[PDB]
């Protein structure tokens, strides 16, 4: 339902959306060739199939085509200084595709906006709505137009005879949180019986060791998950099920 | 939209100790008998915090408006639900998007949304005689409400509510902190009964809540409930009404503690790191105890105040065009 | 101002193959959305699929997808419609819509391709014209018509005077009978005076069988 | 998926009466709403193209308003030629939108007596084999009437075919044939053939009757 609405909403009004609770296949979104730019910060494509987190975030937007390059870290550039800025941390993925099927009218279309001007950065994660008007001079505006004064958003106007350079791509933003609480969404992966005491190698929501379990009588706290004393190596699990 | 009903009457506010409140799990893993050193946002272990009066049938009514600067630390023992919620925001109208969470009898409700706000608004409670009861018919508090984007009711988590006729006898602590776009809501709740008003024992806190919230906060209030009166149209009383409560708040910097562990696993002991020289010392050493002698810690150095920035004055443009 | 014109009517059977088209003029064929809606007598409509000629991007709904085909051609600027294998479970109405994919979709549409799908023979009608006696009524106005009951299948068009006369014509919808016929009649109303010196001639056509037949009325006799 | 419905069902006002139907969804469609007008068939007409945004071409007295989950479209002043069927499509996934389950709309009028008229087999069809005797109704209101056929006073029942048409837009009136199909045997054994027509804009029951040798 997000990778196949019908409309996209402006890239300086962003909405976001939680996904939590179910079991994901991304092999879909790699077999397919029909994206053009399709980018992993932080995470192997493949290794995706293999990895449970707490939730994804998904944004989406359309811009132009020149400007495709400019979603990622580092990166400075108008839309990404005044509209949408990335931590220098970011892990997730990137998807982009051409649009120029359903975002083209033979007039011209006006229903996407974008700011120009602003005082200031923003954070990395960050939205601005406000219609205040930008003052470049001295003079008070007082509401109204005037010199050194100007409305800060302003239209693209996509056309469908305009060349690759003008054309419109929908892009989609993909993050996860991890290592902060217990998984929630998954991948398919059938479960196993367990073994009491024999040294095996397990695979517990993601997380690789080998060694012997046990059962131990260790007053664990019920809203913990698991614990590391030192070393940086894990010794007391929880089993999902 | 709204009335105006204020006093022209104010009070200085009034200070007091904060002894050893304030701290926190900073993580959900789990150690068993190991010291550890950790970073973030805590409340300093001696401070002033100021503490206000919020009862007025001699009398003090105060419902002032406090900053947030990242992150807050609340605090209350309330018998009769005088504070219910909380409001943030920057402007307080339609425009930006707040925060309302109501507890009851029956389930907790919190609720986000854009509420329009009344200059000093206040929830209201009535009593029905023929049901013996006390309940909310005055709704009036907000006037119009519009985009809502989370709602999330309930059972209640830490409220008893059972005993008719209970004089101050546990305590509620509150931590709100945002970053990222993110709020983080830590509780508390302890069972007391002392003489004096803050005890000397020592408890953590556990995380709570976490939202994602895309806006900034830079100014919070709370509320408050009123009893209606039944007054005679002679009477010419003074118009508020409300029961006995007071409040604790503070605020948090960020500082670098070192706590000790238990056996079982929970926080009995913590020490901070710039209080006085000799915590600075038993920072750099590792155990809670030192040997007499001479002991080495970081060293000194002078800050700057001013800056100043020189360059040739050439008036000439580029002939880069 | 943009026409589109469909395919004529169209009668087959169980196991054979069929194909309908749809043409636009009137404007820039490569630059919107051809899409393709059907309508099963007596109840609501379903889309079934839209086509872009440009990139040759086409999309199906999820109830009829592997059943039907799409395609569409730039050089005439026509789009088509195609099948596999048909049922006894295949006779409708389609229209064929020109959308866009931003502000409005279903701008225009055609004019109705009618599908028949059975197993039996088409028949061709027999006409029997009735005439008012040689008095009129007291209405002033008597009235004057035909009948028709023997063809399959539906429908059939029946037009007076070349159609010139149009007020006061009425027609009553085909009722299926016991042995898998259809009845309808035509009726109409005429000044009195019109008899004595005006004839009117109705004609009759039908596609499935390809006849037009053309009949005159004359006053009824007293032929006691 | 997503499924829609509509309220009332159908429903009937006057000429000057206000109209208002809803459409109602099982989630949240976020204004992606259409509606479409169908005449007795015919192709169906766009009328408007969002939750409030009005199509060229169409007259003002249409409005429509809603959001969320609920949605009304308002008809300000009837008019006599506005009898047609109306839909509601929502439009949120690429292809997957569906319509919803229609409404009729109906005006009443004044009670209007019926005009009878009755037509015997010509001699064509006798030639042929058979006879059919054909009852007809005229400008009629309202739709509901009843259709009897004696033949020498005997009354004949299973043996006679129905056909109504739609309600006019000029006089807003019904009309009614009744066929009477029989062989030339049968035809020719009897004399008389009556049809009788009962309706409530009658005083009494009508009958018209003839002869066939007085024919
Ligand atoms: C829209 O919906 C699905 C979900 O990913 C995708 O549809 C695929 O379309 C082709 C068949 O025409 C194949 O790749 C798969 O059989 C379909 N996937 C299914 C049925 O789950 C499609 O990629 C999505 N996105 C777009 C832009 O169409």
């Amino acid at each position: 339902e997000v990778f196949n609405a019908t409309r996209f909403a402006s890239v300086y009004a962003w909405n976001r959306k939680r996904i939590s609770n179910c079991v994901a296949d991304y092999s879909v979104l790699y077999n397919s060739a029909s994206f053009s730019t399709f980018k992993c910060y932080g995470v192997s494509p493949t290794k995706l199939n293999d990895l449970c987190f707490t939730n994804v975030y998904a944004d989406s937007f359309v811009i132009r085509g020149d400007e495709v390059r400019q979603i990622a870290p580092g990166q400075t550039g108008k839309i990404a200084d005044y509209n949408y800025k990335l931590p220098d941390d970011f892990t997730g993925c990137v998807i982009a595709w051409n649009s120029n099927n359903l975002d083209s009218k033979v007039g011209g279309n006006y229903n996407y906006l974008y700011r120009l001007f602003r005082k200031s950065n923003l954070k990395p994660f960050e939205r601005d709505i406000s219609t205040e008007i930008y003052q470049a001079g001295s003079t008070p505006c007082n509401g109204v137009e005037g010199f050194n004064c100007y409305f800060p958003l302003q239209s693209y106007g996509f056309q469908p005879t305009n060349g690759v350079g003008y054309q419109p791509y929908r892009v989609v933003v993909l993050s996860f949180e991890l290592l902060h609480a217990p998984a929630t969404v998954c991948g398919p992966k059938k479960s196993t019986n367990l073994v009491k005491n024999k040294c095996v190698n397990f695979n517990f929501n993601g997380l690789t060791g080998t060694g012997v379990l046990t059962e131990s009588n260790k007053k664990f706290l019920p809203f913990q998950q698991f614990g590391r004393d030192i070393a940086d190596t894990t010794d007391a699990v929880r089993d999902p099920q | 939209q709204c009335v105006n009903l204020t006093t022209r009457t104010q009070l200085p506010p009034a200070y007091t100790n904060s002894f050893t409140r304030g701290v926190y799990y900073p993580d959900k893993v789990f150690r068993s008998s190991v010291l550890h050193s950790t970073q973030d946002l805590f409340l300093p272990f001696f401070s002033n915090v100021t503490w206000f009066h919020a009862i007025h049938v001699t009398k003090r009514f105060d419902n002032p408006v406090l900053p947030f600067n990242d992150g807050v630390y609340f605090a209350s023992t309330e018998k009769s639900n005088i504070i219910r919620g909380w409001i943030f925001g920057t402007t307080l109208d339609s425009k930006t998007q707040s925060l309302l969470i109501v507890n009851n009898a029956t389930n907790v409700v919190i609720k986000v949304c854009e509420f329009q706000f009344c200059n000093d608004p206040f929830l209201g409670v009535y009593y029905h005689k023929n049901n013996k009861s006390w309940m909310e018919s005055e709704f009036r508090v907000y006037s119009s409400a519009n985009n809502c984007t989370f709602e999330y009711v309930s059972q209640p988590f830490l409220m008893d509510l059972e005993g008719k006729q209970g004089n101050f006898k546990n305590l509620r602590e509150f931590v709100f902190k945002n970053i990222d776009g993110y709020f983080k809501i830590y509780s508390k709740h302890t069972p007391i009964n002392l003489v004096r008003d803050l005890p000397q024992g020592f408890s953590a806190l556990e995380p709570l809540v976490d939202l994602p919230i895309g806006i900034n906060i830079t100014r919070f209030q709370t509320l408050l409930a009123l009893h209606r009166s039944y007054l005679t149209p002679g009477d010419s009383s003074s118009g508020w009404t409300a029961g006995a409560a007071a409040y604790y708040v503070g605020y948090l910097q960020p500082r670098t503690f070192l706590l000790k562990y238990n056996e079982n696993g929970t926080i009995t002991d913590a020490v901070d790191c710039a209080l006085d020289p000799l915590s600075e010392t038993k920072c750099t050493l590792k155990s809670f105890t030192v040997e007499k002698g001479i002991y080495q810690t970081s060293n000194f150095r002078v800050q700057p105040t001013e800056s100043i920035v020189r360059f040739p004055n050439i008036t000439n443009l580029c002939p880069f065009g | 101002e943009v026409q589109l014109v469909q395919s004529g009517a169209e009668v087959k059977k169980p196991g054979e193959s069929l194909k309908i088209s749809c043409k636009a003029s009137g404007y820039n064929f490569a630059y919107y959305w051809i899409g393709w809606v059907r309508q099963m007598p007596g109840k609501g409509l379903e889309w079934m699929g839209i086509i872009y000629p440009g990139d040759s991007d086409t999309r199906y709904s999820p109830s009829f997808q592997g059943q039907v085909t799409i395609s569409a051609d730039k050089s005439i600027s026509t789009a088509y419609l195609q099948w596999s294998s048909l049922k006894a479970s295949d006779t409708a109405m389609y229209y064929c819509a020109r959308g866009e994919m931003t502000a409005v979709f279903g701008d225009y549409w055609g004019q109705g391709t009618l599908v028949t799908v059975s197993s039996a023979s088409t028949k061709g009608p027999s006409v029997f014209p009735l005439a008012p006696s040689s008095k009129s009524t007291s209405g002033g106005t008597a009235a004057l018509g035909c009948l028709v009951k023997d063809y399959f299948p539906e429908p059939v068009t029946v037009s007076w005077n070349s159609g010139a006369l149009t007020s006061g014509v009425h027609t009553f919808p085909a009722v299926l009978q016991s042995s898998g016929l259809y009845s309808l009649s035509s009726v109409v109303t005429v000044p009195s005076s019109s008899l004595g010196t005006q004839t009117y001639i109705c004609n009759v056509n039908h596609k499935p069988s390809n006849t037009k037949v053309d009949k005159r009325v004359e006053p009824k006799s007293c032929d006691k | 998926d997503i499924q829609m419905t509509q309220s009332p069902s159908s429903l009937s006002a006057s000429v000057g009466d206000r109209v208002t139907i809803t459409c109602q969804a099982s989630q949240d469609i976020s204004n992606y709403l259409n509606w479409y007008q169908q005449k007795p068939g015919k192709a169906p007409k766009l009328l408007i193209y969002d939750a409030s945004n009005l199509e060229t071409g169409v007259p003002s007295r249409f409005s429509g308003s809603g959001s969320g989950t609920d949605f009304t479209l308002t008809i300000s002043s009837l008019q006599p030629e506005d009898i047609a069927t109306y839909y509601c499509q929502q439009y949120k996934i690429l292809l997957t939108w569906t319509f919803g389950q229609g409404t009729k709309v109906e005006i009443k009028r004044t009670v209007a007596a019926p005009s009878v008229f009755i037509f015997p087999p010509s001699d064509e069809q006798l030639k042929s084999g058979t006879a059919s005797v054909v009852c007809l109704l005229n400008n009629f209101y309202p739709r509901e009437a009843k259709v009897q056929w004696k033949v020498d006073n005997a009354l004949q029942s299973g043996n006679s075919q129905e056909s109504v048409t739609e309600q006019d837009s000029k006089d807003s009136t019904y009309s009614l044939s009744s066929t009477l199909t029989l062989s030339k045997a049968d035809y020719e054994k009897h004399k008389v053939y009556a049809c009788e027509v009962t309706h409530q804009g009658l005083s009494s029951p009508v009958t018209k009757s003839f002869n066939r040798g007085e024919c």
